[PDB]
């Protein structure tokens, strides 16, 4: 209900593991932003990497940080790009709906929140749809959406984000020794290339309509077992760490160091019924 | 003007899980040579979902084997998928990925995505989806619509997706982690052609590992029933 | 808005037929609409279907010999049917699907009155 500092910090740092980079990236600008009565553009978050390593998770922290209900507060709006624009075909029906939608809930609701999962299966004609809503304009159609924030989730770039952390594994480095410049070298080529850097260019001025690209890590074995403890509890289990050491027992990658998990941490809490009934 | 049957009766409080239970075991007798754990984890996956009261999510099962098992295969997924309304007439969504390599991705991923959605919205409660690793590669993005594990279109489903393998057999002891890579390095050989990514009607490596983290829950390898082979499905 | 379907008949084998449907509302928000097909005795079966941006699919059984087609601006959909034979015979069903953006799934329905296609072998 009233967005702290403290309570955002203790809520990443107690539930969100192995993601470094993310907490303090997303600490700073969720924080900044709230506490800004006079924002300037409207917050525009791109969470990017592996699958199952926590996007929709910190999602939902930021949501229940801001508003009672989180996901399910009235001011938060969640589109599924696979669920919800599956055929490219009807891009023009999604994107006549997707227009009254967004400008009728700020109308309603400066500080709204929407979340675009699946971006990366998105059409780039329903991205270009609104563009103009993420951009440093005072008024669009007369709406102000300065106030609002936008979160896109996706995979791209997930593995030449591995292939970092799997450089710093090798050479004996510790994961929290990753710095975002690491990332954002490995992603010159492909996330951060000019086109894109095109495509996401503000038609104003000469920033990107991205405010923060912030990098999902591949998770290691002991990151499965803190999420496995975590499920456990949930379920009213007793812990017990022979089946934690066991159901975190996935199918890991590369074939010599095997150090992350194929899957992040899904397809994980299934195993606990062939232990649990 | 309530009627109550003796407790000696034991009147099923779950009607569908204790008819699937019942037509699970008798599988086992139809599908001689099988790993004891495609039993085991494909019943208590399965019981788990049946019985859950608000799920959350569908029940996905993939059943792969070796091209010397391919009839097997395919009446194995069906009749679990049967299985799943054991106590209805109720019979599976059939969908079959074989010969469909080199038609137009949109036109599969729009015919997958109305024969389950009418399926699955007039009564149907599991489908059976044949030769995954045959579609084209982009319209599987479409099972990110119905086998995420939060926003399923529908959650108190099942789907039992198979995938031929190429080699001829499967060694009989192959283990859980060990059919699950087997499956897993054949759908990225199928749906990519390197690691770099494409546009977003298209599959990538990035793209297929989300739609992997949704369907490969539990991946079970079957061996083949000379019988099955030799005279097809007939029951 | 209704949906009313009309073209159906007898036809001889190896024979063409036309069914049309008019909607009374505007059918731009259909997400799809198509044409389905019950046999007596059995379950109603997809036939065709089409999306807003004209992208079509097929039942593996009429490749090749049907054609479904649509018209926003008409508020209408129709179905080309060529090389016919008694499999064919059934009553055909225009749908339409409305689909949301936000929230929970779902889809909301709607279906012709049928219309009778019967071939003589
Ligand atoms: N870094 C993490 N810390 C704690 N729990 C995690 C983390 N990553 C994943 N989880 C657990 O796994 C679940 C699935 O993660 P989540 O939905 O965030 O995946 P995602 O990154 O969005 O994946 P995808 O790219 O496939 O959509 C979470 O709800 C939580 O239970
Ligand atoms: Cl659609
Ligand atoms: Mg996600």
């Amino acid at each position: 209900r009233s967005l702290s500092r403290e309570a955002l910090q203790k809520d990443l740092d107690d539930n969100l593991f192995g993601q470094h980079l993310a907490k303090k990236i997303i600490l700073n600008a969720v924080f900044g932003f709230i506490n800004n009565p006079k924002p300037k553009k409207p917050l525009t978050l791109s969470l990017h990497g592996w699958t199952g390593t926590g996007k929709n998770f910190v999602s939902k922290i930021i949501a229940e940080n801001i508003y009672e209900g989180g996901l399910n507060s009235d001011y938060v709006h969640l589109f599924v790009a696979t669920l919800h624009f599956p055929h490219a075909s009807n891009i023009t029906l999604y994107k006549d709906q997707l227009q009254l939608w967004i400008r009728g809930n700020v109308s309603a609701c400066a500080r709204s929140i929407f979340i675009f999962d699946q971006m990366d299966k998105m059409h780039a004609g329903l991205i270009d749809a609104i563009k103009p809503f993420l951009d440093y304009y005072d008024l669009v159609d007369g709406v102000s959406y300065q106030k609002a924030m936008f979160i896109f989730l996706s995979n791209a770039g997930a593995e030449r984000i591995t292939d970092v952390a799997l450089d710093f594994w090798r050479s004996g480095k510790q994961r929290e020794d990753i710095k975002l410049k690491d990332i954002e070298h490995a992603l010159s080529v492909s996330v951060f290339n000019n086109k894109n850097s095109g495509f996401w260019h503000s038609s104003l001025i000469d920033r990107n309509l991205i405010d923060y690209f912030v990098p999902f890590l591949p998770l290691e074995y002991k990151h499965l077992k803190m999420c496995i403890r975590v499920e456990m509890q949930s379920r009213g289990y007793e812990i017990d760490e022979d089946i934690v050491s066991r159901v975190a027992e996935m199918t890991f990658f590369p074939k010599e160091e095997r150090v992350f998990s194929d899957k992040g941490c899904k397809t994980v809490f299934t195993k606990l019924d062939y232990y649990y009934d | 003007n309530s009627y109550y049957s003796s407790p000696a009766q034991q009147v099923p409080k779950n009607p569908a899980l204790e008819a699937f239970l019942a037509q699970f075991s008798q599988l086992e007798d139809k599908f001689p040579g099988q790993s004891s754990f495609l039993w085991q984890r494909g019943r208590k996956f399965l019981q788990k979902h049946l019985n859950a009261s608000n799920p959350t999510e569908p029940a996905t099962i993939i059943f792969t084997a070796a091209r010397e098992g391919r009839e097997t295969l395919k009446c194995l997924s069906h009749h679990v998928a049967d299985a799943y309304t054991s106590s209805q007439k109720v019979s599976p969504i059939q969908i079959d990925g074989a010969g469909r390599t080199w038609q137009d991705s949109d036109t599969v991923k729009l015919l997958v995505d109305l024969e389950l959605s009418y399926g699955f919205e007039n009564g149907q409660k599991a489908a059976v989806v044949h030769h995954f690793e045959s579609f084209p590669a982009g319209s599987t993005l479409i099972f990110y619509k119905y086998c995420d594990h939060e926003n399923a279109a529908f959650k108190d489903v099942a789907l039992v997706l198979t995938v031929l393998l190429e080699e001829e057999t499967l060694e009989a002891s192959v283990g859980p982690r060990e059919t699950e890579e087997k499956v897993r390095d054949l759908l990225w050989a199928k749906f990519t052609n390197s690691d770099t990514p494409t546009s977003f009607n298209h599959m990538d490596s990035d793209k297929l590992s989300g739609l992997w983290s949704r369907i490969s829950h539990l991946v079970l390898p079957v061996q083949p029933v000379s019988s099955i082979e030799e005279q097809g499905c007939l029951f | 808005v209704q949906l009313v379907e009309t073209g159906g008949g007898l036809v001889q084998a190896g024979g063409s037929l036309r069914l049309s449907c008019a909607a009374s509302g505007n059918i731009f928000s259909f997400n799809v609409m198509g044409w389905y097909r019950q046999a007596p005795g059995k379950q109603r079966e997809l036939v065709a279907a089409i999306t807003s941006g004209d992208t079509t699919t097929y039942a593996d059984s009429v490749q090749g010999r049907f054609t479904i087609s649509r018209d926003n601006a008409k508020n209408a959909v129709y179905l080309q049917m060529n090389s016919l034979t008694p499999e064919d015979t059934a009553v055909y069903f225009c749908n339409a699907r409305r689909n949301p953006i936000n929230g929970p799934y779902y889809t909301t329905a709607y279906w012709g009155q049928g219309t009778q296609v019967t071939v003589s072998s």
